[PDB]
């Protein structure tokens, strides 16, 4: 029923946005590192302990 | 589409906050509203925090209190948040209705009404959550307006051992007080709802009195970052009396507990309660003087009939304004006459000082802007 | 000249120009609904991408 | 027609429109790193040998 | 009450500048300091007098409160 | 209605008009009446070059007040050049007002 | 003032206080009953309401 998202065009709209949605999983991965404070990756670069 | 006009949510947010039309040369005085409803959310969370943890019981009461601010985990700083707070929602209440009176606000008639029963909605409970810590100030606080609340012909005396539980003061005492003290804030939330309902029907005055249709600009952007930056600077000022000065405008005899057998040196209240209660003193009597207390806030629903001046506002007005200052400086010697003992010098100047309050709102304000009009020749 | 262009080049000269500009704007007549310059300065961007 | 320095960071990262929010999360870090040699350490030293943890080593050990 | 529905005007025109075409800060402390000089040189006479009334009356009322005690 | 002491109050009305300052906003005196429903009448009634003079008048005193700043001392509106343009317009529509009011309890 | 003087404002008072005494009448008695009035709950002695 959701072939509505299958075009021949519609998949050439992934290509131009996933360079925009390749970081922002890496900013959960700095952000609440930040506010809740977890000490997994603190033991992961020598700026901060 | 545009979703910001077509949504059922968002379409009301837009027509009030984002699209509004209003005029472009508002002064920081109109801040003033938007600070009022920052310092009611602000009361409202820090008094739900020491809820959980006080007890309404005259043998324990006082004992609930010095546990939140040496037990509890961060009570320090929520219950001189609580106390502060409530001195800075007076001070931009008492620059509010200062403003709406220089510059003619009071026309708009239904905005004005709503305004004046906020005013006694907030004033009759900060007396309430006074009393309930039960030092020496709440307890001769107290009595001192219930034996005034008996003067009451008719019905005076059914009233005052109702509040009390029947009695005088004993465990089932505060739960009426702090049962009232906790409803009305949300009460005075629903009321500043209908306030701006009949405001959203003309849009805002202006400094010149003059109306401004042809000159409007968007809510957004241009008073949401400028409403943002005061706030900012209010919240400032709040934090330098709670972590600088957390004890500079109470009083120390509020820390001994409440006894019937001792004596406190003075009667003293809150320094935003200290105009009324020299005008009570004032009258030698106590139906006079109950009187002539409630109708020194009543006395503001006349200000539109009063109104003889043919323009608004009093920026072009330099006799208004010389009258507009002399009720200043009358509202702050009925202040200071209010923190002094009963004697001599203080007890005539009290008096030819409540006299003043009433000959410029009823005689001296309508006479002077009759002047002016017959040398502008209307 | 026209031969060479495709959405990737279309997708890079329209970003060079237009993107993040400050736009001049003239109007005549009954204009009291026309937006504001911060409102249409703003529309100039995007906050996604 | 030298310019000076203004614009770092104009093209790569704040044109994009998010790091501009995101620089809430992204950009919150180490100035608790940095704004600690700051105020903590202004603290004891207008205050030194009056706090506890000044005077402590001398009821300490046994 | 929404914008195109509030008056009517003709023959006035606009001219505006852009946001990023401007400097922050053309005269702070040369056109600052002078035109509060005369946005003050107009309220004084205004608003100082009643407060000149209070003091006098604070200075003579807490000074026939201490002479009241011991002659 | 006194007439040899109207050299004195010709000079107290003048004091008071240089007291008030609309003015130095290039303002005229009825420019600043307050909008009843008597004057909101009485503004529809005139004629087309009169009313878009006085838009543009309250549009730029308006401007100024948004900057704190005033005129030059060149434009300020002169004591004996100020024109009461909607002073006749006024009169009548009270006078009409009056007279509805007049049959309703007679 | 003399924008409410007129034969025809009492006019319709004295058509509207016979609709007063009863605005009046009628909540004087409506205040006996909400808090519980005890010096005129026995006005008339045959409401014996309290028990
Ligand atoms: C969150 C939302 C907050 C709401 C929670 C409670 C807060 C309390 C509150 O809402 O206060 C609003 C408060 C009453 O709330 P409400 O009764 O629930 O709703 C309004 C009703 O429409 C009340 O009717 P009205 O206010 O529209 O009446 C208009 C006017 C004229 O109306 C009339 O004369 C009668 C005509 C027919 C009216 C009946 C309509 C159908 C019912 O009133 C009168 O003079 C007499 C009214 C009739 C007798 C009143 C008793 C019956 C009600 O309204 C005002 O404060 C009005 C302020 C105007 C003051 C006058 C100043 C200008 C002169
Ligand atoms: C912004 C306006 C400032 C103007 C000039 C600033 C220069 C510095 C000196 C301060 C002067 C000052 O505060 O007073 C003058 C200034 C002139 O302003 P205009 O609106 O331009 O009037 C034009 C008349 N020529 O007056 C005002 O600012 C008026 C202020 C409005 C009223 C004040 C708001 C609240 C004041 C006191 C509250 C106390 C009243 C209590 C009421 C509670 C009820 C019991
Ligand atoms: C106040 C805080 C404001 C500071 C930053 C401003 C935030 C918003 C701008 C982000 C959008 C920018 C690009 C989008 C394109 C555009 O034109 O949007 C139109 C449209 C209208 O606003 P703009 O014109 O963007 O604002 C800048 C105008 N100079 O976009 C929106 O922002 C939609 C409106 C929702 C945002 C609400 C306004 C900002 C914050 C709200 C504080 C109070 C306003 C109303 C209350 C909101 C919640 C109770
Ligand atoms: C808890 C109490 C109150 C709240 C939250 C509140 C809130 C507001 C807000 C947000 C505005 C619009 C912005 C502004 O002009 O500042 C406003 C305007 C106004 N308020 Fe209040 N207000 C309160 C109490 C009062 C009181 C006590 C009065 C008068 C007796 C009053 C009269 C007015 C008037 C007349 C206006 C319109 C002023 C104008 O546009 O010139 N309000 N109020
Ligand atoms: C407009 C809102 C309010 C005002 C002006 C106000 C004012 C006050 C004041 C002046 C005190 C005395 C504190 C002291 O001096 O020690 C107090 C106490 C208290 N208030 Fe409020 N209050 C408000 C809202 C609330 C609300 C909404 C609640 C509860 C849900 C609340 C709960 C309490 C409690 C529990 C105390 C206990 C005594 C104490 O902590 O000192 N308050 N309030
Ligand atoms: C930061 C911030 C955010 C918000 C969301 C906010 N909201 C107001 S209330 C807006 C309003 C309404 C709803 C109706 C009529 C008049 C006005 N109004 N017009 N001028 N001014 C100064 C006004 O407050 S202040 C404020 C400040
Ligand atoms: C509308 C209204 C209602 C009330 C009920 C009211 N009451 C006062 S004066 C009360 C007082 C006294 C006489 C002595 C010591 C302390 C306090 N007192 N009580 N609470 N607060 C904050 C105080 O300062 S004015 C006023 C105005």
């Amino acid at each position: 029923m959701l072939s509505r998202f299958l075009g021949p065009r519609y998949r050439e709209l992934a290509r131009n946005w996933i360079p925009t949605a390749s970081m922002w999983g890496a900013v959960g991965a700095v952000g609440l590192v930040w506010a809740t404070d977890w000490r997994l990756i603190l033991d992961w670069v020598p700026y901060i302990n | 589409t545009n979703i910001r006009k077509s949504h059922p949510l968002m379409k009301i947010i837009n027509n009030a906050f984002i699209d509004l039309p209003a005029p472009s040369n508002i002064s920081s005085w109109w801040n003033f509203g938007s600070l009022l409803g920052i310092c009611l959310i602000l009361q409202i969370l820090t008094g739900l925090f020491l809820a959980m943890h006080y007890t309404s019981d005259t043998t324990t009461a006082f004992s609930s209190v010095t546990h939140i601010c040496r037990d509890v985990n961060y009570g320090w700083v929520i219950r001189y948040l609580h106390a502060n707070g409530a001195s800075m929602f007076f001070i931009c209440l008492f620059i509010h209705v200062g403003r709406g009176l220089y510059y003619g606000s009071y026309m708009f008639l239904e905005t004005w009404n709503i305004g004046v029963v906020l005013l006694f909605t907030v004033m009759a409970t900060a007396f309430m959550g006074y009393v309930l810590p039960w030092g020496q100030m709440s307890f001769w606080g107290a009595t001192v307006i219930t034996n005034l609340l008996s003067a009451i012909p008719y019905i005076g005396t059914d009233l005052v051992e109702w509040i009390w539980g029947g009695f005088s003061v004993d465990k089932a005492t505060l739960t009426r007080f702090f049962a009232f003290h906790f409803i009305l804030p949300f009460i005075i939330t629903a009321l500043a709802a209908v306030h701006l309902l009949f405001l959203h029907e003309t849009g805002s005055n202006n400094p010149t009195g003059i109306s401004s249709d042809m000159d409007k600009i968007p809510f957004h952007p241009y008073y949401t970052i400028k409403d943002i930056l005061g706030a900012l600077f209010m919240m400032l000022i709040l934090l330098i009396l709670v972590l600088f000065s957390p004890d500079l405008l109470g009083d120390p005899d509020n820390y001994t507990p409440a006894n019937p057998l001792n004596t406190p040196p003075h009667i003293k209240p809150e320094w935003y309660f200290l105009f009324a209660y020299a005008i009570l003193r004032s009258i030698p009597n106590k139906l006079g003087g109950v009187l002539a207390l409630v109708a020194s806030i009543l006395i503001l629903i006349l200000m539109p009939m009063l109104h003889t001046s043919k323009q608004r506002s009093m920026m072009f007005r330099p006799l208004s304004q010389c009258l507009f200052w002399m009720l200043v400086a009358d509202l702050i010697t009925l202040t200071w006459i209010g923190g002094q003992p009963v004697e001599h010098p203080f007890i005539i100047i009290g008096q030819l000082a409540s006299i003043l309050y009433f000959l410029i709102i009823l005689v001296l304000m309508p006479i002077t802007s009759i002047i002016e009009n017959n040398l502008l020749k209307w | 000249r026209i031969a060479e262009v495709d959405a990737s080049v279309v997708r890079e000269v329209c970003s060079k120009y237009f993107y993040d500009q400050c736009p001049a704007v003239a109007g005549l007549g009954p204009i009291e609904q026309l937006p504001d310059y911060n409102r249409i300065r703003s529309g100039m961007f995007w906050l996604r991408f | 027609a030298a310019p000076t320095l203004t614009a770092r960071l104009y093209s790569l990262l704040f044109r994009r429109t998010s790091t501009f929010a995101l620089t809430i999360a992204v950009g919150a870090l180490f100035f608790e790193r940095a704004f600690d040699q700051g105020a903590d350490a202004i603290y004891e030293h207008i205050n030194q040998g009056k706090l506890w943890k000044h005077i402590k080593h001398k009821y300490e050990n046994k | 009450r929404e914008f195109g529905h509030l008056t009517r005007m003709r023959h006035v025109i606009t001219y505006s500048l852009s946001p990023f075409e401007q400097r922050a800060f053309p005269h702070y402390f040369t056109k600052g300091i002078p035109n509060v000089l005369r946005r003050t040189r107009a309220c004084i006479l205004r608003v100082a007098p009643p407060f000149v009334v209070f003091y006098l009356v604070y200075t003579w009322g807490t000074q026939e409160f201490e002479k009241s005690k011991r002659k | 209605a006194v007439a040899a002491s109207s050299k004195w109050l010709e000079g107290i009305r003048k004091w008071y008009y240089n007291a008030a300052g609309f003015n130095k906003l290039g303002l005229m005196r009825d420019d600043t009446i307050y909008e009843d429903d008597d004057v909101k009448e009485a503004i529809r009634r005139l004629p087309e070059n009169l009313y878009n003079d006085r838009v543009f008048r309250i549009k730029r005193a308006l401007d100024l007040t948004m900057r704190q700043q005033i005129l030059p001392k060149e434009q300020w509106t002169k004591y004996e050049e100020d024109k009461f343009y909607l002073e006749p317009y006024l009169k009548e529509v009270i006078r009409e007002r009056k007279e509805r009011e007049e049959w309703a309890k007679k």
